[PDB]
C-alpha cells in the first residue's frame, strides 16, 4: 500500500494545508463532512484512495494529517470552519503564547511540552499506515514556530524513523519584501535542520508567486489564498503518481533517485507551466511543447533566482492529462537543442519523465482555468545559491552589531551558535559551486 | 557602587580566610553535565587598602587608598551539552546575557581606545553600552578608566570544544 | 489563552482607561449593565482577553483603578460605564500626592501599594495564561507617575517573564499645567527605562495639533484626546482577539521593534482621520492608509521623524485587504524615504493584518514607530531640569519627604545616557 503523512507547522503550514485538503477533497469526491456519495453511487472501485485518507467502518474518511501551531487562533479557525467535521479532533494546539519570531522560544523553551504529543500522534498515524512512504512537512522560515519546532520535529523524526523519506515545502524569505525584522536570523538558524535531516526540500518565494499572479492570471491584488492554491497544485502534481494510473508512474523513492546527485545538494526549484486565466485559456493550444517551454522560462520560476546564471544538474517532469510519449520526447529534444539552457558536463542523461492520466482539477471559486494538459517541472540547479547569498548578506548586516541578539540569548541560546550556523551555510554555498565546475 | 554593602574590618590573615570560606559557602552553586559544581552567579571580591604616613610637621596621613577587585564570572553555556531544564536553564540564560553584553563592551572599548589612539586623536564621540547589564555597570571603572586591570582566560584542551574555545581567544586577542 | 491585566493610575490614566473601556466594549458588544447584545459570533470567541465571566452571563472587565484623591473615582462611577467595573477594584486613599513625586513614590503610595498588589495578585491568579500588563498614567503629574513607577517596579519584581506595557502622557514644550513637571518627568523616565518592555509616548500638543489640523474640530476637550488614545490602545492588541491572515502578538512587536533593551520608546499613530467633512471625497484603500501613517503631522508624540532615523516601525492593518498591496506599499515607503531608515537593519518594517475592521469602518491601520527623534523630547526635559536643579528651585518639597540630591543626579545621568544612546545611531555615514 502507498501512503504518506502530511505535517503542517505554523500559520503558513496550516493555511497551505487548508488549500491542499480542499484540493484533495475535491479531487477524490469527498464531501466536507467526510462522506463519499460515490461509494453508494457506484458500488465498486476505489475512490477514497488511501494515500491521504483513512476509511472507518461507517464510510467516513479521515485525513492523514497532523496540524501543529503554538497560536490557538489559526487552527481554531479550522475547528469552527467549513471542514470542522473532516479532521480528527486531535489538532495539537499549544494553549500558550507563540514563538514570537524567535528560534529559541520555538526550539528550546516553549517548543517542548508539545513535541511529545505531536510525536505520539504521528506514531499512531504511522501504526495505522501500511507501507508508509514518507512525510510531507509544511513550514515557513522566518517565523519562530516554523523554524524552531520544525527543527525539533525533524530531529526527533530522523532519530525515530530514519529510513523513511522526508520532504519539505518551505517559504524562503524574499529578497526585497518581508513581514518581519528578524527574518534572517530565523532563516539562517534552520540550515542545520534543512541540510542534515531533510531528504529533499522545495523552496518557494512570495514575490515570485505574486509576479506569476500579476502577469499570467491578471490578478492585480492577490492574497495568500492564491499562493496557497498554487502550492497545493504543486504538491498534488508531485504526489499524483501514488494515486492514479499512468503510462509512466514515478513514486517518491525513484523520484528522489534521479534528482539528488550528492547528499548535500537536495534543494531543487519547482515550476507549474499552464498557470493561465479563464479568458486567456482560449486563443492558445496549450500543447505539450508550449508547457514544456514555459516551464523553463526564467519569468515563471517560483523563487527569485535566474537559471541562466547557473547550470541545470537534474530535471524531473511530471505530466498530467492527455499526454503521449512522442510529444514529450520531441519537447525534450527541442530543449536540449537550445543553447541558453546549460547542462553540466557530468550528467548526459538530463531528464526524468513521468506521465499520469488524471488531469488537474479546478477548485470552485478559483482562478486557474480548466485545462486538458499540465506539467510540473522540478529542477536541481546551481542558481539557487545566488538567492542564499543575498540572505547571507542581510544576516551579516545585523550580526556585526549584535542587534536583536539578546532576545535569542535570553531564552537559552548561546551566542556562538549564531556564528556556527553562518559557517555551516557558507560550507553549503561552497558545495553548490565546486559541483558546477567543468571537469578536467 | 552598591548601597548597604557589609564592609567588614579585618586585622589578620586568619580572619579574612574565615570570611573567604564563609563567602564561598554562601555562593549559589548547582550541578550540570558540563561540571558537577557549575557556578550560577558572578562574584566580586573587593579589598579596600589604606596606607598612612604620620608626621607632626609636614607629611600627610592617609597617603594612599587602593581598591583590589578580584572578579570570577560564570561562564557561557550551551543548552544541548549542559542539559539544563527549568530553573537551571533560566539561570543560564541570564548568565549568557550578562556575558554577551560584556563581550560587546570589551569590543566597543577596544575599538575606541584603538581608534582615538591610532586614527588621528579626534575623540568626537563613542558610546560604550555600560548600562545594558548590572555586571558591566558595576565594573565601569574596572573594564576602563581609573584602574589597572588584568584578564585571565581559561581554555579547554578538548577537540570537541574547539568552536567555543577559539571564541574566548578572540576576545582575549582584543583584551 | 492569552489575556491582559489592566492598571490605571492618576486622573489622566483613570479617564483614558474609562474611555478605552467604552471603545473595547463596543467592538465586543457589551451592554453598560454588563450583558452581551452583539450580532457577530466572533465577538465572544476571545472575550476573555479583557473580561472575566460572571454568573449571570455578565462580563466584568479585568481592570484595576488606583488613585490617592477619591474624587476621580466618583467621576468614574457616576458615568456612562461606571457600573461595569467591580467595586472591589476601586483602590484609593486620601490626601493625594499634590503633584509631588516623593509623596507618590515614597511616603503616601508606599501604604496603598500593598492593597493594589493584593488586588493585582488576585486578578492574576485566576488567569488561564497571563500574557502581560499595561498601565495608563501621566509622567508630569503626582500620584500617577509615582505610583505607576512603584507598581511597575513591584510587578517586574514578582512577574519577570510577563510583558509590561505602558501608555505615558509626558510634558510638552508649550502645553504646561504644573510648575514642577520636569522633576516628575525626569524621575519617572529614570524609573521606566529599567523596568519596562514597551512605552508609548503621548503628548497633548500632538493630539491638539491632530484635532485642529486633521479633524478640523473647533472646541476639542479631553474626550477627543482620550478617544484617539483609546483607538491606539485597541489597535495595538487587535491580533490577540480576532483572527487574521498574519497575526502579530505583543511579543512579536516587542521582539521586532526593540534592537537593544534600553531603546523601547515608541511613537504611535492611527489612520484614517477625516474630519467628518472630507469623508465623501477621499477613496479608502491601502495606499491612503500608508500615506497617512507615515505623515509627520499624524504622530502623537510631537517629534518630527524627519529629524532622525527610523530604527524600526510596525504597521497593524485591520480589514479585508490583499497582502501583496501591503508588502508593495511598505517596500515603496522604505525605498523612497531612503535617508530616514537605518542602514544595518534590512526590511525594518513589521507587518500585521487582521480581517475584522472597526464597527464603522471598512479599513483601518495603526502605526508604531521607534526612531531617534524621540531624543529631542528627553533633551527638552533635561534642559528644563537643569534650569531648576542648579538653583534648587523647589527641592525642599522633595527632600522633606525623604529624598536627596543623589537620586536627582543619578536620574539626570541616566536620562543623558539614554539620550546619548539614541544619537549614536542617528547620524548617517557610520564610517569617517
Ligand atoms: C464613517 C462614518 O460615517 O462615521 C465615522 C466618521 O465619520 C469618521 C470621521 C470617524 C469619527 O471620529 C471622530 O469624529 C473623532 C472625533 C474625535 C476623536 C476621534 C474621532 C466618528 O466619530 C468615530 C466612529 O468610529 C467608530 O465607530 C469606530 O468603531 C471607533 N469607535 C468609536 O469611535 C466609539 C466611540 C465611543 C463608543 C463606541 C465606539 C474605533 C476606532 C478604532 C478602534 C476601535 C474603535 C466612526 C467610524 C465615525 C464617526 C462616528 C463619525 C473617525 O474616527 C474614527 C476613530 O473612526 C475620524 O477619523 C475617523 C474617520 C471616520 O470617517
Ligand atoms: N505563501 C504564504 N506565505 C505565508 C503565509 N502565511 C505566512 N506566510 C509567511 O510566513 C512568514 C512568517 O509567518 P509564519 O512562519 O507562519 O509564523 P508562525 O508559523 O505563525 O510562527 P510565529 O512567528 O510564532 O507566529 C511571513 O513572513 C510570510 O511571508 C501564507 O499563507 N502563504
Ligand atoms: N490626554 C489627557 N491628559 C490629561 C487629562 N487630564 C490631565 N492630563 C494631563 O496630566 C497632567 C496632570 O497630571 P495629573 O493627572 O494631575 O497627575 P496626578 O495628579 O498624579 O493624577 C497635565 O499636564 C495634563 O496635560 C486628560 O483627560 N487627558
Ligand atoms: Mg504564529
Amino acid at each position: 500500500m502507498r501512503e504518506c503523512i502530511s505535517i503542517h507547522v505554523g500559520q503558513a503550514g496550516v493555511q497551505i494545508g487548508n488549500a491542499c485538503w480542499e484540493l484533495y477533497c475535491l479531487e477524490h469526491g469527498i464531501q466536507p463532512d467526510g462522506q463519499m456519495p460515490s461509494d453508494k453511487t457506484i458500488g465498486g472501485g476505489d475512490d477514497s484512495f488511501n494515500t491521504f485518507f483513512s476509511e472507518t467502518g461507517a464510510g467516513k474518511h479521515v485525513p492523514r494529517a497532523v496540524f501543529v501551531d503554538l497560536e490557538p487562533t489559526v487552527i481554531d479557525e479550522v475547528r469552527t470552519g467549513t471542514y470542522r467535521q473532516l479532521f480528527h479532533p486531535e489538532q495539537l494546539i499549544t494553549g500558550k503564547e507563540d514563538a514570537a519570531n524567535n528560534y529559541a522560544r520555538g526550539h528550546y523553551t516553549i517548543g517542548k511540552e508539545i513535541i511529545d504529543l505531536v510525536l505520539d500522534r504521528i506514531r499512531k498515524l504511522a501504526d495505522q499506515c501500511t507501507g508508509l512512504q514518507g512525510f510531507l512537512v509544511f513550514h515557513s522560515f522566518g517565523g519562530g514556530t516554523g523554524s524552531g519546532f520544525t527543527s525539533l520535529l525533524m530531529e526527533r523524526l530522523s532519530v525515530d524513523y530514519g529510513k523513511k523519506s522526508k520532504l519539505e515545502f518551505s517559504i524562503y524569505p524574499a529578497p526585497q519584501v518581508s513581514t518581519a525584522v528578524v527574518e534572517p536570523y530565523n532563516s539562517i538558524l534552520t540550515t542545520h535542520t534543512t541540510l542534515e535531516h531533510s531528504d529533499c526540500a522545495f523552496m518557494v518565494d512570495n514575490e515570485a508567486i505574486y509576479d506569476i499572479c500579476r502577469r499570467n492570471l491578471d490578478i492585480e491584488r492577490p492574497t495568500y489564498t492564491n499562493l496557497n492554491r498554487l502550492i497545493s497544485q504543486i504538491v498534488s502534481s508531485i504526489t499524483a503518481s501514488l494515486r492514479f494510473d499512468g503510462a509512466l508512474n514515478v513514486d517518491l523513492t525513484e523520484f528522489q533517485t534521479n534528482l539528488v546527485p550528492y547528499p548535500r545538494i537536495h534543494f531543487p526549484l519547482a515550476t507549474y507551466a499552464p498557470v493561465i486565466s479563464a479568458e486567456k485559456a482560449y486563443h492558445e493550444q496549450l500543447s505539450v511543447a508550449e508547457i514544456t517551454n514555459a516551464c523553463f522560462e526564467p519569468a515563471n520560476q517560483m523563487v527569485k533566482c535566474d537559471p541562466r546564471h547557473g547550470k541545470y544538474m537534474a530535471c524531473c517532469l511530471l505530466y498530467r492529462g492527455d499526454v503521449v510519449p512522442k510529444d514529450v520526447n520531441a519537447a525534450i529534444a527541442t530543449i536540449k537543442t537550445k543553447r541558453s539552457i546549460q547542462f553540466v558536463d557530468w550528467c548526459p542523461t538530463g531528464f526524468k519523465v513521468g506521465i499520469n492520466y488524471q488531469p488537474p482539477t479546478v477548485v470552485p471559486g478559483g482562478d486557474l482555468a480548466k485545462v486538458q494538459r499540465a506539467v510540473c517541472m522540478l529542477s536541481n540547479t546551481t542558481a539557487i545559491a545566488e538567492a542564499w547569498a543575498r540572505l547571507d548578506h542581510k544576516f551579516d548586516l545585523m550580526y556585526a552589531k549584535r542587534a536583536f541578539v539578546h532576545w535569542y540569548v535570553g531564552e537559552g541560546m548561546e551566542e556562538g551558535e549564531f556564528s556556527e550556523a553562518r559557517e555551516d551555510m557558507a560550507a553549503l554555498e561552497k558545495d553548490y559551486e565546486e559541483v558546477g565546475v567543468d571537469s578536467v | 557602587y552598591v548601597e548597604d554593602l557589609s564592609k567588614l574590618a579585618v586585622t589578620s590573615y586568619n580572619d579574612i580566610q574565615d570570611l573567604m570560606d564563609s563567602g564561598n559557602k554562601a555562593r549559589t552553586v548547582a550541578a550540570t553535565n558540563m561540571n558537577e559544581t557549575s557556578s550560577r552567579s558572578h562574584a566580586v571580591f573587593n579589598i579596600i587598602f589604606t596606607q598612612k604616613r604620620h608626621d607632626a610637621e609636614t607629611n600627610i596621613t592617609t597617603e594612599k587608598v587602593s581598591k583590589i577587585s578580584l572578579v570570577d564570572l560564570a561562564g557561557s553555556e550551551r543548552a544541548d551539552s549542559t542539559g539544563a531544564k527549568g530553573t537551571r536553564l533560566k539561570e543560564g540564560a541570564n548568565i549568557n546575557k550578562s556575558l554577551t553584553t560584556l563581550g560587546k563592551v570589551i569590543s566597543a572599548l577596544a575599538e575606541m581606545d584603538s581608534g582615538p589612539n591610532k586614527n588621528k586623536k579626534k575623540k568626537k564621540t563613542d558610546f560604550i553600552p555600560y548600562r545594558d547589564s548590572v555586571l558591566t555597570w558595576l565594573l565601569r571603572e574596572n573594564l576602563g578608566g581609573n584602574s589597572r586591570t588584568a584578564m585571565v582566560a581559561a581554555l579547554s584542551p578538548a577537540d570537541i570544544n574547539y568552536d567555543e574555545t577559539l571564541s574566548t581567544l578572540r576576545y582575549a586577542d582584543r583584551a | 489563552m492569552r489575556e491582559i491585566v489592566h492598571i490605571q493610575a492618576g486622573q489622566c490614566g483613570n479617564q483614558i482607561g474609562a474611555k478605552f473601556w467604552e471603545v473595547i466594549s463596543d467592538e465586543h458588544g457589551i451592554d453598560p449593565t454588563g450583558s452581551y447584545h452583539g450580532d457577530s459570533d466572533l465577538q465572544l470567541e476571545r472575550i476573555n482577553v479583557y473580561y472575566n465571566e460572571a454568573t449571570g452571563n455578565k462580563y466584568v472587565p479585568r481592570a484595576i483603578l488606583v488613585d490617592l484623591e477619591p474624587g476621580t473615582m466618583d467621576s468614574v462611577r457616576s458615568g456612562p460605564f461606571g457600573q461595569i467595573f467591580r467595586p472591589d477594584n476601586f483602590v484609593f486613599g486620601q490626601s493625594g500626592a499634590g503633584n509631588n513625586w516623593a509623596k507618590g513614590h515614597y511616603t503616601e503610595g508606599a501604604e496603598l501599594v500593598d492593597s493594589v498588589l493584593d488586588v493585582v495578585r488576585k486578578e492574576s491568579e485566576s488567569c488561564d495564561c497571563l500574557q502581560g500588563f499595561q498601565l495608563t498614567h501621566s509622567l508630569g503629574g503626582g500620584t500617577g507617575s509615582g505610583m505607576g513607577t512603584l507598581l511597575i517596579s513591584k510587578i517586574r519584581e514578582e512577574y519577570p517573564d510577563r510583558i509590561m506595557n505602558t501608555f505615558s502622557v509626558m510634558p510638552s514644550p508649550k502645553v504646561s499645567d504644573t510648575v514642577v513637571e520636569p522633576y516628575n518627568a525626569t524621575l519617572s523616565v529614570h524609573q521606566l527605562v529599567e523596568n519596562t518592555d514597551e512605552t508609548y509616548c503621548i503628548d497633548n500638543e500632538a493630539l491638539y495639533d491632530i484635532c485642529f489640523r486633521t479633524l478640523k474640530l473647533t472646541t476639542p476637550t479631553y474626550g477627543d484626546l482620550n478617544h484617539l488614545v483609546s483607538a491606539t490602545m485597541s489597535g495595538v492588541t487587535t491580533c490577540l482577539r480576532f483572527p487574521g491572515q498574519l497575526n502579530a502578538d505583543l511579543r512579536k512587536l516587542a521582539v521586532n521593534m526593540v534592537p537593544f533593551p534600553r531603546l523601547h520608546f515608541f511613537m504611535p499613530g492611527f489612520a484614517p482621520l477625516t474630519s467628518r467633512g472630507s469623508q465623501q471625497y477621499r477613496a479608502l484603500t491601502v495606499p491612503e492608509l500608508t500615506q497617512q501613517m507615515f505623515d509627520s503631522k499624524n504622530m502623537m508624540a510631537a517629534c518630527d521623524p524627519r529629524h532622525g532615523r527610523y530604527l524600526t516601525v510596525a504597521a497593524i492593518f485591520r480589514g479585508r485587504m490583499s497582502m501583496k498591496e501591503v508588502d508593495e506599499q511598505m517596500l515603496n515607503v522604505q525605498n523612497k524615504n531612503s535617508s530616514y531608515f537605518v542602514e544595518w537593519i534590512p526590511n525594518n518594517v513589521k507587518t500585521a493584518v487582521c480581517d475584522i475592521p472597526p464597527r464603522g469602518l471598512k479599513m483601518s491601520a495603526t502605526f508604531i514607530g521607534n526612531s531617534t527623534a524621540i531624543q529631542e523630547l528627553f533633551k527638552r526635559i533635561s534642559e528644563q531640569f537643569t534650569a531648576m536643579f542648579r538653583r534648587k528651585a523647589f527641592l525642599h518639597w522633595y527632600t522633606g519627604e525623604g529624598m536627596d540630591e543623589m537620586e536627582f543626579t543619578e536620574a539626570e545621568s541616566n536620562m543623558n545616557d539614554l539620550v546619548s544612546e539614541y544619537q549614536q545611531y542617528q547620524d548617517a555615514t557610520a564610517d569617517e
